[PDB]
């Protein structure tokens, strides 16, 4: 029997044996994270997640991967959020986030909550992932910055939200990177993933060595000189630490 | 002026 490697661009994998019509079908399929060590192993219907377990990849022989499964009980599946649905279970936080990243006081004042790194990492690492509900992009430019706290744009025809009360850890938790408070100077960047529960979504992944206990922070990059107006389309917040950064240096 | 989202 044959294994073949899928490995997306941001660093995660499926691996397993397909079948006749050459497809990940199966109950010995699995994603792997990034870090090649933590996994879901499970049933895959091409490649789409119906039951994946944690699991950690002790070790791999000839391209054949050995698992051993996790002590627990939790599962997941492909769960990709609607427009109005942001999880069927908001409550189960992603293994591989809960080991990376912790949610506390911003060292940034007046910033509410921050996301901090649990652990020392080196450049392009993936720290947290942003799920969220899908919505478009007039819906969103056309409502008050008020309601717009959360939105991260996905591409050109999807803007990913965390829309009240979801933006409480208390009421989800599946996924933590709407809690990155923005700097001009930041260690991480938002980017493309490939998410087996949640599908394509966006991470956040360092730029370059972080500590354990450093608060992460990225770019929000709200457009500076809007073509149509000349005025920074932003948060008051933001527009004020924008002039005191253009002055700070 | 329109995008009120994040990423530029
Ligand atoms: N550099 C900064 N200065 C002040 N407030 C910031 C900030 N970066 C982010 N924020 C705050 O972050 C919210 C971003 S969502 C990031 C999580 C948030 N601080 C929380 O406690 O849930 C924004 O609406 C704004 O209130």
């Amino acid at each position: 029997h044959g294994v073949c490697w899928i490995y997306y661009p941001d660093g995660g994998s499926l691996v397993g044996e397909v079948n006749e019509d050459g497809e990940m079908t199966g109950e010995k399929i699995a994603y792997v994270y990034p870090d090649e060590r933590t996994a879901l192993y499970g049933k895959f219907i091409d490649g789409e997640m119906i039951e994946g377990k944690l699991a950690t990849l002790m070790s791999t022989e000839e391209g054949r991967p050995h698992f051993e499964l996790m002590p627990g009980n939790s599962v997941y599946h492909f769960d990709k959020s609607t427009s109005s649905c942001i999880s069927t279970n908001a409550l189960l936080p992603d293994p591989y986030e809960s080991e990376r990243v912790y949610v506390a006081e911003s060292l940034i004042s007046s910033a509410g909550e921050g996301l901090f790194s649990k652990v020392a990492v080196g450049p392009n690492t993936v720290m947290s992932f942003y799920n969220g509900v899908r919505i478009t992009h007039q819906e969103v430019d056309s409502r008050d910055w008020a309601l717009n706290g959360n939105t991260l744009s996905l591409d050109e025809e999807t803007v990913i939200d965390v829309p009240e009360p979801y933006n409480h850890v208390s009421k989800y938790c599946a996924s933590l990177g709407h809690k990155a408070n923005h700097s001009f100077t930041p260690n991480c960047i938002y980017d493309m993933f490939v998410h087996p529960r949640f599908g394509p979504i966006k991470c956040i992944r360092t730029l370059r060595a972080v500590e354990a206990d450093e608060e992460l922070t990225v770019a929000y990059g709200y457009d500076h000189s809007p073509p149509g107006k000349s005025g920074p389309e932003a948060p008051e917040w933001y527009q004020v630490e924008l002039k005191a950064f253009q002055a700070t240096q | 002026t329109p995008r009120r989202s994040k990423s530029a």
